[PDB]
RNA sequence: GGUUUCUCUUCAGAUCGCAUAAAUCUUUCGCCUUUUACUAAAGAUUUCCGUGGAGAGGAACAACCCCAAUUUUUUGAGGCCUUGCUUUGGCAAGGCUA
């Protein structure tokens, strides 16, 4: 089981941002992370890395294609490991 | 086993196989490269080593970078612990 | 000192600025009030909810603490008698945290006022019903409330463990109580209601199997993916969706069938969950030396060797949360159920706002967004640690409070064209309400409850709230009618008639503080109080 | 072991999802596999300069799938 | 500020500098290897553990990357800087672990001594010993050259003895010591061996291709030992200047290596003295004692 | 640490001092008088640790003068308190059944030994005699195996790594099977009440409220005062007293002190296993068929087939492999709703007098049906009982003192080990020893005491000398106190001394708990101990009740003196710290002197 | 009761609690407290001695036994500790060691070495009248 | 380092100690000769039977063979050009391939 996952399924509830394997950013509330990282999420608002924009009230993000997931600062304050 | 969480807690500046050059202090490594990090800049332009026309540059603020283990390319040590 | 009010906010396991963010959003919304019968189950369980919310609140083993209810009167009475407000965070078995604001409200008579003070300030109601009591007073009462006072239902059958530990039946008996008590609610509602079919069947995930004094609650929904955790591969809608009815299973084919295999065979809810819950409670309770650390192994927990050296109820609490996890069933019920805010500020405006549904005001509110009029609506007050002083408290309807401002606050009896009962204040501070402390914000959209401070001097029961600046079109949402009436009388009168003023004043705060209390000055210039 | 595609809340809806390699389609998702490829009938392809082909039915490469997105609200 | 760190609760054997400067390796008879801070708040970070017995002799590679620990159970284990874990072990040993030394400048070799009478020689990589000096007493010190080819060792024999790796025969004999030579140490330059006598007379030996045949260079006076029976080392300053000792007289010596005088007589200790080592870039000093205490002195 | 030295010791040393009139002490006369002082602390501490007979013998560490000059009892009774009513629930059934079948209870012959008769060694004949063996009640060896072997030990569990922390026999922990026989052992002390629907007007708060108001309750306490229009009124039925202990602000003109009334508990539905067969979990007859019944059920989107679905299978209940439920889960289930001293797994010990096996049935409402005498005793107990209710604060300040510590933390004082009953006598030898002392040191030839403690005179006092004959209260009721000593422990050397039997024993020292007032006299010193006296009298009244209920009827034997005993000790755990300072006063004018100014 | 091999030591240890007997029955007339008492402390210094050198010495009396005689009090288990210990081998007993019951502050002259206690000197152990336990 | 048993010192009970003793005063009341003793209320204040918390010091007892088609050691994302933007470098698009 994965820290980094784990922290991941934390971060639903919260802000969370996609970089995509093409390069876009991706902005919403998350809800569910599953451990294979496939992001079904809602209103999520992506810009592109040319600058083109783009907005959807709902989104999913395929796992292995995530290129950085980037959260709200609630999580900086689990450091047992 | 120690070869993350001997440098966990510290600075380092990992490259990623796309090529962004992470730094911020390590948050936990993993089986499959599973690694976060606190506090933490990337580089794209250039990573500064003494440049005196520019060294913090093509800098983006992650703060919390959390990446997977499939876009791990490379760690070095860049960063001495945060007392905080 | 009269109250529990604390100022350190204890450990929580959220975070402040997304507590603004949910706040923010106007999605994730949902304001409950809830209630139940006398002594079913709404303080306990909300103990068991905040319970889990906060990691440093436990049972203390002996007697379970009431966190929601505040008052030294009421620990010491025994009793429900004052809806409390709470707020929390939840999530789903999908993990999607959840704004609650919870109006956990008496079971009591004589306090069905403030039952019906939050329900004026909500959009979802909750009823607890204990398992081993059947359908009483309130139960009935505040059900037809809710229907005629359109708000959506929602059932909780709490205090089963009465039935596995106290009457201790066959599953199949515990389960005929079941839909004795699912489908008298059901019917009771459906005597109440219009063609709306507010029929609360399970298999459509509006009814919540609980136990709150041992921390059990979940729904067939919730206990399939229980089910899907431990062997990965099940699915949670199909499978809960064969969770209920007359259904049986048969293990040959792996297949339910609607047909009895046999004729000694045991349908899908009685031998899943009716038959596990039986089980945990008495080889928890009744075995524990010889094979219990073999149950726990084969149930996966894992409990320390200071956990089983533990009392009888430490270890069923302890294994329920262990092994229910997080309480998601009750809020995939609720958020299945219950309408957010915004779909719920259309009937809220239609049976509340006087001014009109249809209108401008009306419409700001109906969309219910943080940039319209101001428009808070202010049906209940609790005062502060020293009693000295009130809060004024409601949930907005339009617009965005802010701390700094002054309003316009108009009352009953006010109208447009009279302009002859208002006044003008400025707000002091705003707060988000947890039963012992409250968190103050700056900003408060539409969407969620608020206590605010200064107001409350040209309150007399029910006022609503805006700026004084504009919107000269606004009426004063229709007060509150009651479930009852007031027919019992007090004659009052001091030893000392010179302190009479501070008495007169003293009437004034429980006429403020208590919805349903009246006061009347008598023909002999006698003070009577009017209440139930 | 052998997770499930949490795709049911998204299933007898459509999409608009892109396919790696500039690939773009909308379609009706009835359905998916453990590894994640679903076959979504009604499959109506717009290419990058705007051609429309609308194939039918069709699985969508798991794999390959890089990111589909509901075509209407939850 | 002398920097008084507590925490040692047995009589501290050893106490070793890492040539860097940056961190501290100590044990005794705790059994436990303290691994400290010298910058910061002097915060030791780690405590390492798999020593069964008293940790006899701690040191550093010339990497300071892997730490040597003999210790009483018959055990030369190794230990990872790192992240506190044991390597291997070097077993072997029928007596009491009693002194290790690394090869300078070379492919890991290993010179240990132990109380069976046998100067053992080791390459990690074989998981036993190779050579084998049993003098006929037991041993005491041992040391490498930085030539990797001759190995001086102290023993209760008064005899100082160097031996090549090629003869396996005993090349030199330093005598001088009038008791059990408790600890020896070769300098930076490879040129001067400081030894330790509980007869109280440090002495210091050249090891050149060519010798006077007569290595009583510098004699000091002052390392006073007595009852106890600690085995007692030595320590060189980093540019040679300065000659460290500890003793059993409650204070540490200090001796100019050139003009032979007592430059200090430093208090601080109430027991007797195990080991005093030298800060590798400043003139620091770490004192370790029977007190069971740490000194970072700076002078 | 203080090593240990023989008993023998100790018996050697003070049969050298039966009497401290052989010349060839001529020290250890003045050596005793400064030892008398402290009797009172060692009367207290002897009395202090009965024998528990569910036992035979005990043997205890006590603390002694080098000197034999006195003797305390160094040791503090803590218990497991289950263990505790779990014998003393046996203690009851064994009483209860032994006066139902001795047909004529001959009651201990008291005082049996005469005044002039010397008391006995224990070297002389309790060294030597058999047990006689004690009150045991049996157990049922299968159903109560969980405490079979280990029930009546003197401590139990104190060496028990599983049970109890260790040799202080501190923080003790169970199985529940134990708990369980537990529960049934002492199942006759136990009220079955889970709810506080009882005491709704009979609890602590209407209780003060009736206090401060002046007002009265049918079955319940009375006390003092703290302090001391016609036409238009509307009647159809009484504005009452209970009304205005319910609702007490409104009925009542003028509430003070007045507490919040109405705490409703759920009734509680509670149904008993009666015979085993009956699983746990199965259709009580009490319960009332179910049912289910309303208008059509209702339909939902329900998943029809056809469409698709199918799981790939691995899948199997939560629960499979486990049975439902167990064969002790009735009994575990009990141990959801047992007395606290039943309900529960792990705690701390507590001493051997802080545990009332008898309070609820005198807590209980309304026996309905009693001879008032009887119904009185309960309401004086409710009396009583409301008193330490509101009579708690904390103890709002601490010192630890140690005062045993100090003492046998000198040389001049010695523990061993002996039996309690060659203490008890050896007690009431010295005690009578330091009296005759204080007397012949008073230069009292013209007066004499028994060993029985009545000061007998030789002839009619003269003038001075009778007038000088007076003696402080200190004097008598150190003398009266020592004489229920005398009483107590005598009774216990006849039951040892093979001379009535066990269960008379314990029939006698209840006899002893229940009539002091007809024994000591010290009341006639102390007129508030009266209070006592009558708690003494309520308590035996109300256990004759509970005892004469079956076969028994009015007669002699009912041995319960648990509580009489336990509330004497409360009574002397008041007194004697006043009593040493009379002694010290006393003894202070004795030595060096009235003060002359 | 005891584990086996109890009939054995049955009978020599209640021969020396007949003895504790008649020394517990014993008058004190004319003679020395510590004379009267300290037949008491000798003889339990006797039944110690036999139980411990059982357990110690002969090892004929097992773990079992030996702990027996300890738990009921037919052994010293102070006394056997002490003898456990070196320098305190042939003590009479614990008082004559331990300090707190010394005026002087001082061990019993029971235990003076036989080099510093005078040429004819009888050790004279004021608690149990030993005659020199070093 | 872990558990356990004792020793000694420090500190803490505005609800605690689901246990409940004694005194003192200082206010009201009666027993009704006097002092008591009491009465039987209050207010408070002390003492006792326990206790808590922190440490310190010693003793006993367990211990040091096969594989990768969504997330990294099989991955077939390969190449070129035209256009444009750029101070050049460089970067954006499409097309063609085999
Ligand atoms: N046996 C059993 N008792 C419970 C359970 N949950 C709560 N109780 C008890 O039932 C009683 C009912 O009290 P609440 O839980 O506060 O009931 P309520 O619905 O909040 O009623 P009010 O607040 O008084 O209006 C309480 O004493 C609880 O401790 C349960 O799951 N099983
Ligand atoms: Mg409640």
């Amino acid at each position: 089981i994965g820290v980094p996952i784990k922290v991941l399924h934390e971060a639903e509830g919260h802000i969370v941002t996609c970089e995509t394997n093409t390069g876009e950013v991706y902005r919403g509330k998350l809800i569910e992370a599953e451990d294979n990282m496939n992001c079904q999420m809602s209103n999520i608002t992506v810009t592109y890395r040319d600058g083109r924009v783009a907005q959807l009230e709902q989104v999913y993000i395929r796992g292995s294609k995530i290129r950085f997931l980037i959260l709200p600062d609630m999580l900086k304050n689990m450091l047992k490991s | 086993s120690s070869k993350m969480l001997q440098h966990i807690d510290y600075r380092m500046r990992c490259i990623l196989q796309d090529g962004r050059i992470f730094i911020g202090t390590f948050k936990a490594f993993d089986k499959h490269m599973n690694l976060i990090l606190c506090d933490c800049d990337e580089f794209r332009k250039i990573k500064p080593k003494n440049s005196k026309q520019a060294e913090r540059e093509e800098k983006r603020v992650l703060g919390l970078v959390l990446l997977r283990g499939e876009n791990l390319v490379s760690m070095t040590v860049e960063g001495p612990p945060p007392k905080d | 000192k009269f109250t529990l009010m604390e100022q350190t906010l204890p450990v929580t396991v959220y975070e402040m600025d997304f507590l603004a963010d949910l706040m923010d959003n106007s999605e994730l919304i949902r304001n409950v009030t809830l209630c139940g019968h006398l002594h079913h189950g709404k303080t306990c369980f909300v103990d068991c909810l905040i319970e889990q919310t906060h990691p440093e609140i436990r049972k203390r083993y002996d007697q379970d603490l009431c966190y929601t209810d505040i008052l030294f009167t009421e620990q010491e009475r025994g009793v429900g008698i004052k809806s409390t407000p709470v707020t929390v965070v939840l999530p789903d078995t999908k993990g999607k945290s959840y704004l609650f604001n919870i109006m956990d409200t008496p079971g009591h008579v004589n306090f069905s006022d403030e039952v019906t003070a939050g329900l004026r300030i909500s959009d979802g109601v909750v009823l607890f019903i204990d398992a081993a009591e059947g359908v009483m007073l309130n139960t009935e009462r505040l059900i037809k409330h809710a229907v005629q006072e359109r708000l959506a239902v929602t059932v909780c059958i709490n205090k089963i463990d009465r039935l596995i530990l106290e009457l201790k039946l066959p599953p199949t008996d515990a389960y005929y109580k079941l839909r004795h008590i699912v489908d008298e609610v059901n019917g009771l509602i459906s005597m109440y209601s219009t063609d709306e079919n507010l029929i609360l069947s399970p298999l459509l995930g509006n009814v919540c199997f609980s136990s709150s004094q041992y921390s059990i609650c979940f729904t067939l929904g919730s206990f399939a993916k229980i089910y899907a955790d431990t062997f990965g591969d099940i699915n949670y809608q199909e499978f809960a969706k064969r969770l209920w009815g007359d259904i049986y299973f048969n293990p040959k084919t792996r297949k339910f069938t609607k047909k009895a295999p046999t004729s000694s065979s045991q349908r899908s809810f009685v031998e899943f969950i009716l038959e596990p819950l039986y089980k945990i409670l008495a080889q928890v309770v009744g075995d524990v030396d010889t094979s219990l650390p073999r149950t726990l192994d084969e149930l996966g927990i894992h409990l320390t060797k200071e956990e089983l050296k533990l009392n009888i109820r430490p270890l069923l609490r302890l294994v329920c949360k262990k092994f229910f996890g997080e309480f998601t069933g009750f809020v995939d019920m609720c958020v299945q159920h219950i309408p957010s805010p915004k779909v719920g500020a259309k009937p809220k405006i239609e049976h509340t706002y006087t001014g009109g549904v249809d209108s401008d005001l009306g419409e700001a509110m109906s969309d219910c967004d943080p940039d319209g009029p101001l428009m808070c609506h202010t049906t209940k007050m609790y005062s502060t640690d020293d009693g000295v002083q009130f809060h004024a408290f409601g949930r907005v309807l339009s617009g965005t409070i802010h701390a700094g401002q002054p309003v316009k606050v108009l009352g009953e009896n006010y109208t447009l064209e009279d302009e002859e009962d208002s006044q003008i204040c400025t707000v002091g501070r705003l707060w988000i309400s947890v039963a012992r402390y409250h968190i103050e914000v700056n900003r408060v959209p539409a969407g969620n409850w608020v206590l605010i401070e200064g107001v409350d001097q040209p309150i007399v029961k029910t006022a609503t709230i805006t700026e004084p600046r504009g919107n000269e079109e606004a009426q004063i949402f229709r007060p509150l009618k009651f479930n009852t009436t007031s027919v019992i009388k007090i004659a009052v009168e001091p030893v000392n008639p010179s302190e009479l003023p501070k008495m007169l004043d003293g009437l004034r705060k429980v006429n403020k503080s208590y919805p349903s209390l009246t006061t009347k000055v008598e023909e002999s210039g006698e003070h009577v109080i009017l209440g139930t | 072991k052998a997770h499930p595609p949490e795709l049911k809340k998204f299933m007898d809806k459509k999409l608009s999802l892109k396919l790696n390699g500039g690939r773009h389609v909308q379609g009706i998702l009835r359905g998916f596999d453990p590894f994640m490829n679903l076959v979504i009938d009604e499959c109506v392809e717009m290419a990058t300069s705007g051609q429309q082909n609308n194939i039918g039915m069709v699985v969508i490469r798991g794999n390959s799938i890089i990111m589909l997105e509901a075509l209407e609200r939850v | 500020p002398i920097m008084l760190l507590s925490g040692h609760e047995g009589e501290v054997y050893c106490c070793k500098f890492h040539p860097n400067g940056s961190t501290l390796a100590s044990a005794g008879f705790d059994r436990l290897i303290l691994l400290w801070n010298v910058y910061g708040d002097c915060d030791n970070y780690a405590t390492l553990k798999g020593h069964s017995g008293a940790v006899m002799e701690l040191h550093y590679n010339t990497d300071g990357s892997m730490l040597f620990s003999a210790s009483t159970d018959k055990t030369v284990a190794v230990w990872d800087s790192e992240t506190g874990e044991r390597v291997k072990r070097l077993k072997g040993h029928t007596s009491f672990v009693n002194s290790c030394y690394p090869a300078r400048r070379g492919p890991q070799l290993v010179c240990t001594g132990s109380d069976d009478g046998t100067v053992k020689l080791w390459d990690i990589r074989k998981k036993a010993a190779i050579q084998t000096f049993q003098n006929t007493y037991q041993v005491l010190a041992v040391t490498f050259n930085d030539t990797s080819d001759q190995i001086i060792s102290g023993g209760i024999d008064n005899d100082i003895k160097v031996w090549d790796l090629r003869q396996n025969k005993l090349t030199y004999t330093m005598r001088g010591h009038a008791d059990s030579v408790t600890g020896l140490s070769l300098s930076s330059e490879g040129s001067y061996l400081l030894s330790n006598a509980m007869d109280n007379t440090v002495r210091v030996w050249d090891v050149r291709p060519f010798a006077p045949k007569e290595r009583c260079v510098k004699i000091f006076q002052g390392n006073v030992h007595n009852f106890e029976k600690n085995l007692l080392r030595c320590s060189w300053s980093p540019d040679g200047s300065k000659i460290a000792a500890g003793s059993a007289d409650r204070f540490v010596y200090v001796w100019d290596t050139t003009s032979r005088r007592i430059l200090y007589k430093l208090p601080g200790h109430a027991g007797s003295i195990n080991e005093v080592a030298f800060h590798p870039d400043e003139p620091i000093i770490i004192s370790a004692s029977s007190d069971k205490r740490l000194y970072m002195g700076e002078i | 640490q203080k090593e240990d030295m023989p008993p023998e010791h100790v018996r050697k040393i003070i049969r050298d001092h039966g009497d401290m009139t052989n010349r060839k002490f001529r020290h250890d006369k003045r050596v005793y008088l400064g030892a008398l002082k402290y009797m009172p602390h060692a009367v207290l501490k002897l009395l202090e640790n009965m024998p528990m007979p569910w036992e035979q013998i005990r043997d205890v560490p006590v603390l002694y003068h080098i000197t034999g000059a006195i003797s305390f009892v160094n040791e503090i009774p803590w218990v497991i308190e289950p263990v505790y009513i779990s014998q003393w629930g046996s203690m009851w059934i064994m009483m209860r059944r032994e006066k139902r079948d001795r047909r004529h209870f001959k009651r201990m012959r008291f005082p049996p030994f005469d005044d002039e008769e010397p008391p006995l060694d224990y070297a002389d004949n309790i060294l030597d005699v058999e047990p006689l063996e004690a009150i045991q009640l049996e157990l049922d060896p299968e159903e109560d195996a969980p405490v079979l072997d280990w029930f009546y030990d003197h401590q139990p569990l104190r060496d028990s790594r599983k049970y109890v922390n260790g040799s202080t026999y501190q923080r003790w922990q169970f199985t529940l099977p134990m708990m369980s026989t537990l529960y049934r052992l002492a199942n006759q002390l136990l009220t079955d009440l889970v709810d506080d629907n009882y005491f709704y007007l009979f609890d602590l708060k209407a209780f003060f409220t009736s206090k401060a108001l002046n007002m009265a309750i049918p079955g319940g306490p009375k006390f003092e005062p703290l302090v001391r229009d016609i036409n238009k009124i509307i009647i159809r039925q009484p504005i009452r007293t209970e009304y205005k202990i319910a609702f007490p602000y409104l009925y009542n003109n003028l509430p003070h002190h007045v507490h919040l009334t109405w705490y409703h508990t759920p009734n509680v539905v509670f149904i008993k296993t009666e015979d085993p067969d009956l699983p746990a979990f199965y259709f009580d007859p009490l319960i009332n068929p179910i049912s289910h019944r309303h208008s059509v059920k209702s339909q939902e989107p329900l998943p029809d087939d056809d469409e698709e679905f199918e799981l790939p299978e691995f899948v199997e209940p939560f629960l499979k492999d486990t049975p439902l439920y167990t064969d002790n889960t009735a009994n575990g289930i009990a141990l959801l709703w047992a007395p606290r001293p039943f309900n529960l797994r792990s705690g701390r010990t507590r001493r051997a007098l802080d545990i009332p096996l008898v309070k609820n049935w005198y807590r209980e409402h309304c026996p309905a049906g009693q001879p008032v005498k009887v119904r009185v005793s309960y309401q004086k107990l409710l009396k009583y009982y409301v008193l330490n209710a509101l009579k708690h604060r904390p103890p709002k300040a601490q010192k630890k003192r140690y005062l045993f510590r100090s003492f046998k933390a000198t040389k001049f004082f010695q523990s061993t080990k002996l039996d309690w009953v060659e203490v008890g006598l050896q007690v009431c030898r010295q005690g009578y020893n330091m009296l005759n002392l204080l007397i012949h040191r008073k230069n009292l030839n013209y007066l004499h005491l028994d060993y029985n403690f009545n000061l007998k005179p030789v002839k009619t006092l003269t003038t001075k000398e009778r007038k000088k004959s007076r003696f402080g209260n200190a004097f008598h009721l150190c003398r009266e106190v020592l004489r229920l000593t005398k009483l107590v422990v005598d009774s216990h050397v006849q039951y040892r001394l093979g001379n009535v039997d066990a269960f008379q024993l314990a029939d006698g020292l209840q006899y002893i708990f229940a009539h002091v007032g007809q024994l000591t006299g010290m009341y006639r010193y102390k007129y508030k101990l009266m209070r006592q006296i009558r708690m003494c009298k309520d308590l035996k009244h109300l256990i004759y009740y509970r005892f004469n209920t079956g076969p028994v009827g009015k007669g002699p034997g009912c041995g319960f003196w648990a509580a009489g005993w336990r509330v004497w000790l409360f009574f002397m755990r008041g007194i004697t710290p006043l009593l040493e300072r009379w002694l010290g006063n006393l003894l202070a004018r004795q030595f060096e002197g009235r003060h002359s100014k | 009761a005891p584990p086996d091999g109890w009939e054995l030591i049955e009978p020599t240890l209640d021969e020396l609690d007949q003895k504790m007997r008649e020394a517990e029955t014993e008058p004190h007339e004319g003679k020395r407290k510590v004379e009267s008492l300290w037949p008491i402390f000798r003889i339990h210094h006797q039944k110690t001695r036999y139980i411990f050198d059982l357990f110690y010495k002969r090892k004929a009396i097992s773990r079992e036994l030996y702990e027996y005689c300890i738990k009921e009090g037919y052994a010293d288990k102070n006394l056997i500790a002490k003898w456990k210990k070196q320098g305190y081998e042939n003590l009479c007993c614990l008082r004559c060691i331990q300090t707190r019951d010394t005026n002087f502050g001082t061990n019993c002259i029971c235990r003076v070495p036989k080099s510093k206690l005078e040429v004819g000197r009888i050790i004279e152990c004021t608690h149990c009248g030993c005659r020199g336990c070093s």
